[PDB]
C-alpha cells in the first residue's frame, strides 16, 4: 500500500491549488481517504474525506468553504483544490486512510501562499581555545534552503537555524560550526549551500 | 467528537515516566467489537507523524514496549515508561469512529540540567556590505533552558526592533539548544559606528556575557 502525493506548491494569494494522492497496492473504492492539514501552531487538523466508491464528500466544517475533494477511480487518485488562498492556507497537508493493523499516510505536500517569488539566497560568510565560523544564507524564496559543510565530511557542532521570514517576504537563515581554532590554518571549511527550486548552488570557503 | 490533551508541553528527564491524556466529548466504544477508536502519533520534528498505539492499547509494529496505551470510553492515556532522549517529539491522540478528530497534541521536551550559552559574535562580510545592507550576527551555543535574551548596542546605544531570533530544535545527544540573533542595519548606518556588541543573558548566567568587534579592525 502507497499514497504518493504530489510535489510542494506555490501560489499568490486568492489563487487556488490542486494537489493529489495516488493509492496503489488495494482497490481504491474499498476504503475513505481523508485529508489532514499540519501548519505550525496549529497541530493536525483533519479536513475531510472522499469515498471514492461513490464520490461522496465529507467535510470538517472549518474547510467548507476552503477545500474540495475529488477522486479518479479509473487513475486511483484522489484530489484535493484548494481555493482563495491566503498565508493562513500555508502548511503541510497529507492524505491518509485507515487499515485493520495500521494507518497509510502520504508523504505530504507542502503549500506556500505568498506574494513572494522564487529567489535564490546571497550566502555570506560568517567569518571566524575554540573558533565559530558559518554562513548567512540570505534572501531566498521559498522554503527549504539545504546546508552541508565540506561535502559531508563536518557534522559535528554544526547548527543550521531554521529560516526566518523576514518584512520583505524573503527568508534568511544562518548555518554555524564551531572549531578548534588551532585548525583554521590547517583545514578548509566551506558550506554547501543549495536551494532547489531557483537551482541554486553555492560552495563557499569560510576563512579569517 | 472533540479531543482534548493534558499538557499542552511538558519537560521530563531521561530515564523518568511521562503520562498525558487524551479525553474525549463522545466516548468511541464500539459497542459491536469491544474497541476504542483511537490512536496515538508520534511526530518528533521535521518528521511526519508515526502511528504509535491503535485501538487505544495495541502497539504498532516496531514500536518499544515502553509506550503504552490505555483507557477506555473518553478518557485515555499515554504512558512512556524510563523516557529516552529519542522520545522527543509531539504526541497526538486521534480518534476514527467514523469521521477523524485530532488532540491539540503534548509537546515532549527532555529536560536536562541548566547550561548557559557560549556566545560569538560575527561581523557583516565585506561582500555583504557591497549591497546596501549590513546583518550582523550572534551565536549562542548550547544552553538549556530555551530562553535567552540577544540585546544589540551599537556605540553602546540599545537597538530596538531591528533584530531576528531563530533558535534550533534540542540536541538530540544532549538536549541544548543554539540561538542566531540577527541585526539588520543599512550599509550607511554601519559604518557610521564603531562598537558592535550583543549583551546575552540566560537563567544561568550570573551576569550578562557580551561579545564585540570594531568596525573595520
Ligand atoms: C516508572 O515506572 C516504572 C514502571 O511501573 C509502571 O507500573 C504499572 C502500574 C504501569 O503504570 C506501567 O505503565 C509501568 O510499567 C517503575 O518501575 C517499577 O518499580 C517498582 C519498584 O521499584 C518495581 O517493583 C517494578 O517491577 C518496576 N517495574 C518495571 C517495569 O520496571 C518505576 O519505579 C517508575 N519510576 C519512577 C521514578 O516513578
Amino acid at each position: 500500500v502507497q499514497l504518493q502525493q504530489s510535489g510542494a506548491e506555490l501560489s499568490k494569494p486568492g489563487a487556488s491549488v490542486k494537489m493529489s494522492c495516488k493509492a496503489s497496492g488495494y482497490t481504491f473504492t474499498s476504503y475513505w481517504l481523508h485529508w489532514i492539514k499540519q501548519r505550525p501552531g496549529q497541530g493536525l487538523e483533519w479536513i475531510g474525506y472522499i469515498n471514492p466508491r461513490n464520490d461522496y464528500t465529507e467535510y470538517n466544517q472549518n474547510f467548507k468553504d476552503k477545500a474540495t475533494l475529488t477522486a479518479d477511480k479509473s487513475s486511483s487518485t484522489a484530489y484535493m483544490e484548494l481555493s482563495s488562498l491566503t498565508s493562513e492556507d500555508s502548511a503541510v497537508y497529507y492524505c491518509a486512510r485507515r487499515d485493520i493493523t495500521t494507518f497509510y499516510w502520504g508523504q505530504g505536500t507542502t503549500l506556500t501562499v505568498s506574494s513572494a517569488s522564487t529567489k535564490g539566497p546571497s550566502v555570506f560568510p560568517l567569518a571566524p581555545g575554540t573558533a565559530a565560523l558559518g554562513c548567512l544564507v540570505k534572501d531566498y524564496f521559498p522554503e527549504p534552503v539545504t546546508v552541508s559543510w565540506n561535502s559531508g565530511a563536518l557534522t559535528s557542532g554544526v547548527h543550521t537555524f531554521p529560516a526566518v521570514l523576514q518584512s520583505s517576504g524573503l527568508y534568511s537563515l544562518s548555518s554555524v560550526v564551531t572549531v578548534p581554532s588551532s585548525s583554521l590554518g590547517t583545514q578548509t571549511y566551506i558550506c554547501n549551500v543549495n536551494h532547489k527550486p531557483s537551482n541554486t548552488k553555492v560552495d563557499k570557503r569560510v576563512e579569517p | 467528537i472533540q479531543l482534548t490533551q493534558s499538557p499542552s508541553s511538558l519537560a521530563v528527564s531521561a530515564g523518568d515516566n511521562v503520562t498525558m491524556s487524551c479525553k474525549s466529548s463522545q466516548s468511541v466504544l464500539y459497542s459491536a467489537n469491544h474497541k476504542n477508536y483511537l490512536a496515538w502519533y508520534q511526530q518528533k520534528p521535521g518528521q511526519s507523524p508515526k502511528l504509535l498505539i491503535y485501538w487505544a492499547s495495541t502497539r504498532e509494529s516496531g514500536v518499544p514496549d515502553r509506550f503504552t496505551g490505555s483507557g477506555s470510553g473518553t478518557d485515555f492515556t499515554l504512558t512512556i515508561s524510563r523516557v529516552q532522549v529519542e522520545d522527543l517529539a509531539i504526541y497526538y491522540c486521534h480518534q476514527y469512529l467514523s469521521s477523524w478528530t485530532f488532540g491539540g497534541g503534548t509537546k515532549l521536551e527532555i529536560k536536562r540540567t541548566v547550561a548557559a550559552p557560549s556566545v560569538f559574535i560575527f561581523p557583516p562580510s565585506d561582500e555583504q556590505l557591497k549591497s546596501g545592507t549590513a546583518s550582523v550576527v550572534c551565536l549562542l551555543n548550547n544552553f538549556y533552558p530555551r530562553e535567552a535574551k540577544v540585546q544589540w548596542k551599537v556605540d553602546n546605544a540599545l537597538q530596538s526592533g531591528n533584530s531576528q531570533e531563530s533558535v534550533t530544535e534540542q540536541d538530540s545527544k544532549d538536549s541544548t539548544y543554539s540561538l542566531s540573533s540577527t541585526l539588520t542595519l543599512s550599509k550607511a548606518d554601519y559604518e557610521k559606528h564603531k562598537v558592535y556588541a550583543c549583551e546575552v543573558t540566560h537563567q544561568g548566567l550570573s551576569s550578562p556575557v557580551t561579545k564585540s568587534f570594531n568596525r573595520g579592525e
